[PDB]
């Protein structure tokens, strides 16, 4: 109508080189090298504050929501990359689908009667990211919980999977967790636990103890099952606890 | 009787004058028909010309896109390795940061004690080659993670190529389909036409000889032709109207 | 005397049918003139004919030729429009890649400034250890320093995902546009063609229309009129209503006219059959007729 | 005179022999469809005048 401008038009091998060539700008690297940085200043920030010194509550609450909105902003840039990829998809089954112009189909498009797949329009249609299926837990954001506590004193029962109030409703009974192995008198240099068993060992002794048969029972109570060398993996909350410790008896 | 066969001779002259006529007609009817199956030979030929190029340019696009597939193959291979090798990179330039802040550290520990003066000098002298190969290193990873994301974007761009490029493949095969069908479709209206001609050069045989009519000479054009045939036909009829009977019961009668 | 003269008798059927034979061959002459001493009949409404349809097929491909030139002026401005959105597709792309490069500057500038207070609180960390082997102050200011920075990098997150959705947003419309300008050229290439194919079509027509005009028998033309207007009138104008009633009766102006050509040149195949003598055979039968009663 | 006039057709009396619709009528891509089994001619059967040949040529030899 009046301008010949059509609203759209079909796809063409030209313009499906720059349809390929397009892409959403890849955060991948710079979301790991910030949550590094936020890990790293984390750890610092454990050791970095006098032992005397107390009052860290607030500043582990900011970095708390501050990781928090960070993880939020990756769920969005996800939902936003996956997003991009279905619209791109769309986008080109729909070229593919519609008919190509050569001698009046252009001009049909051009009169309004026949419409094409435009990019922006569905762009604009497409429906807003949304933080679903996305859990903010790791085990940073764990541990950057937990430190208050541990700062506070060496033994704490802070999860509450079992009871919301406690570990068992109003008394945790859980007594206390020493640095110090009865199997072996010397502090963690190695702190492994098991996805299964959930409990810290040194692993001087566990090797021993599982070298010549395949699985063995946990040591410890309160659990029955048995776990290969392979199933242990770091914890940082034994190692982080050892290292308060030492620095308050220290000082 | 005999004198009636002699004027049945005289019209005969005219009758087989029209025979041939009639048949020479005919004859150009088939050359007409022969010559129209020529040009659509010539026609299918340059079709069939035009499928081989559209064959022979899909042929060359789909050995590109195998080549391009197998560069793909080998790139990702390759990009792989050089992920791996820039992995190795960072964490080379990882160790040698953290190597050149402590020995910095140690020199800023060592001058703050100072504020051992030919300790600190030595130590500096000892640094200075640790902080050059750190700036190399450094240089080395970006560099490479520099080339790695430029070779990641354009080895994507050249997979969608190669996609795109198999969907215009497969837009050449549908043409080409296309092109296939016509190419059938002249194929049947050429066998026909063939038929035709075969029906036309039966009767040429059954009415005296096809082959010896070209020897004859007559106008090509049909029109004059047909004014031919329509003078000499009112002629036999001037003919059959002054004998009264019909030439053919009068050749009975006589024999 | 009386055998010849009914032999005389018998040929007398002949000599009247040779004289009805002429007088037939002089009206097939009167009918082959009537169309020849005036224009041809067959010849002018052929001619006619052609030379209307010419006219008409001129006619629609100049009225059809006019429609795509003045149409194909539109194209050229919705090309040079095009061109612009290029130009502004590429203005789009360099702040795009702009604010990319500024954005990446950006957060690699903060990334190194968070290194750089890591290594001044860790430089810290080295003193404070030296000294247990003012710093707990100068700590609490660099905490709450990379405790800012946290918070800056944390407003950066997000700012740089604005920054990726501009960077896609108005891209894909210039990419769009690309693709208009991608079709515009091959559909303004197609028209060019297509009205270079109408405008040969258009030239072949002005020669069909050119050669149907000057042709040797409008040459034969204007003398026929001559050999009419040489007698004007008269018995011609009295023979020329009556072929007209004959010609409007038959409702045909060129099959009609064949037929009758044909079936006069029939008729006439058969003509002067022993008409040399036709006088002297009357004169003798009439002298014998007076004689047989002497 | 009135003759004339009467036999020439005025190029005003029809639209120039118009054709109908704005352009040409569109086809089919090959649409070749030969057929031209006759090209005028026919009116008089051809098997009867071969018969009537081979006839005259018996009675040829039968002249003979």
């Amino acid at each position: 109508n009046d301008n010949p401008i059509p609203k759209s038009v079909p796809l063409h091998p030209k313009s499906g080189k720059y349809f390929h060539n397009l892409h959403a700008r890849d955060l991948s690297n710079i979301y790991q090298q910030c949550y590094k940085q936020i890990d790293e200043t984390i750890n610092q920030l454990v050791d970095s504050t006098s032992p005397s010194t107390i009052g860290i509550e607030e500043q582990v609450a900011d970095i708390t929501s501050t990781y928090k909105l960070l993880s939020t902003y990756e769920s969005e840039s996800n939902s936003f990359d996956e997003h991009i990829k279905d619209l791109k998809k769309n986008f080109k089954q729909s070229s593919d689908a519609c008919p190509q112009i050569d001698l009046s189909t252009w001009d049909k498009y051009r009169t309004g009667e026949l419409t094409a797949p435009k990019l922006s329009e569905l762009y604009l249609n497409m429906p807003t990211p949304e933080p679903a299926t996305m859990v903010n837990n790791t085990d940073t954001l764990k541990i950057l919980k937990v430190l208050p506590y541990i700062w506070n004193d060496p033994t704490c029962v802070i999860p509450d999977l079992q009871n919301p109030a406690d570990e068992d409703d109003l008394q945790i009974e859980g007594g206390k967790i020493e640095l110090t192995c009865p199997i072996t008198c010397k502090p963690y240099e190695a702190p492994l636990i098991s996805r299964k068993c959930n409990h810290v060992f040194d692993r001087d002794g566990i090797q021993n103890y599982l070298q010549g048969y395949t699985t063995r029972d946990c040591p410890q109570a309160a659990c029955s099952q048995v776990v290969s060398m392979r199933d242990f993996v770091r914890d940082p909350i034994m190692e982080l606890r050892c290292k308060i410790a030492k620095m308050k008896e220290s000082q | 009787a005999k004198k009636l066969l002699r004027e049945l001779n005289q019209t005969s002259d005219l009758n087989e004058r029209k025979m041939l006529l009639q048949a020479k007609s005919l004859w150009i009817d088939v050359a007409h028909n022969t010559d129209a199956c020529k040009n659509l030979e010539n026609e299918i030929s340059g079709i069939q010309q035009k499928v081989d190029e559209v064959t022979e340019k899909i042929r060359n696009r789909q050995e590109k896109i195998e080549r391009y597939t197998s560069d793909g193959t080998t790139i990702e291979a390759q990009i792989d390795a050089k992920v791996i090798y820039v992995n190795e990179k960072d964490s080379e330039h990882q160790n040698a940061r953290e190597l050149l802040r402590d020995v910095k550290s140690r020199f800023e520990k060592e001058k703050s004690n100072q504020a051992l003066g030919l300790k600190i000098e030595q130590i500096a002298q000892e640094a200075q080659p640790i902080k050059e190969q750190y700036d190399s290193t450094k240089l080395a990873l970006v560099e490479a993670q520099d080339e790695l994301q430029q070779l990641k974007e354009d080895i994507n761009s050249r997979q969608s190529k190669i996609q795109k490029y198999k969907d215009d493949t497969i837009y050449y095969e549908d043409k080409k389909k296309v092109y296939l069908e016509n190419i059938k479709k002249i194929e049947v209206n050429v066998a026909a036409l063939k038929e035709g001609i075969q029906r036309q050069i039966q009767n040429a045989c059954a009415f005296c000889s096809k082959e010896r009519i070209e020897n004859v000479d007559l106008p090509d054009t049909q029109e004059e032709i047909k004014r031919e045939l329509d003078k000499v036909s009112r002629m036999i009829q001037k003919a059959e109207k002054s004998l009264g009977l019909s030439q053919e019961e009068v050749i009975a009668l006589f024999e | 005397k009386k055998a010849k003269i009914v032999h005389l008798r018998q040929e007398s059927d002949k000599l009247r049918k040779s004289v009805e034979s002429l007088r037939d061959f002089q009206n097939k002459k009167g009918e082959i003139e009537l169309h020849s001493q005036l224009l041809p009949y067959v010849k002018v409404k052929d001619h006619k004919e052609k030379l209307n349809i010419y006219k008409e097929e001129y006619e629609r491909a100049k009225a059809n030729l006019r429609a795509i030139l003045k149409d194909k002026k539109p194209f050229a401005n919705t090309k040079k429009t095009l061109e612009n959105q290029v130009e502004e597709l590429t203005e789009k792309c360099s702040l795009k890649t702009d604010e990319f490069l500024k954005a990446k500057e950006k957060i690699n500038e903060i990334f190194e400034k968070l290194n750089t207070i890591r290594d001044e609180v860790i430089k810290k960390k080295n003193q404070n250890e030296y000294y247990r082997g003012d710093i707990d102050d100068q700590i609490q200011q660099l905490l709450l320093k990379q405790r800012h920075l946290l918070s800056k990098m944390a407003s950066s997150m997000k700012s740089l995902k604005n920054c990726q959705k501009e960077l896609i947003s108005t891209q894909i419309l210039q990419f769009e546009a690309q693709n208009m300008d991608v079709s515009m050229n091959d559909v303004i290439g197609f028209f060019n063609e297509r009205e270079a194919d109408l405008k040969s079509q258009y030239e072949d027509k002005k020669k069909f229309v050119k050669e149907a005009r000057d042709t040797p028998e409008f040459q034969s033309w204007m003398r026929e009129i001559r050999s009419y207007d040489q007698d004007t009138k008269e018995k011609l104008n009295k023979v020329a209503e009556k072929y007209e009633e004959e010609g409007n009766f038959n409702l045909s102006f060129v099959q009609d006219v064949l037929d009758k050509l044909e079936s006069e040149i029939a008729m006439v195949n058969h003509d002067e059959s022993a008409v040399t003598i036709l006088d002297q055979v009357t004169a003798e039968l009439r002298e014998l007729e007076h004689t047989v009663p002497q | 005179p009135i003759l004339k006039r009467t036999i020439i057709s005025k190029r005003k009396a029809p639209s120039n022999n118009e054709d109908e619709e704005i352009v040409k009528t569109p086809r089919k891509l090959v649409n070749y469809v030969p057929l031209k089994i006759f090209n005028l001619g026919d009116s008089f059967d051809d098997t009867i005048t071969t018969t009537v040949a081979k006839l005259q040529d018996l009675k040829k030899e039968i002249l003979d």
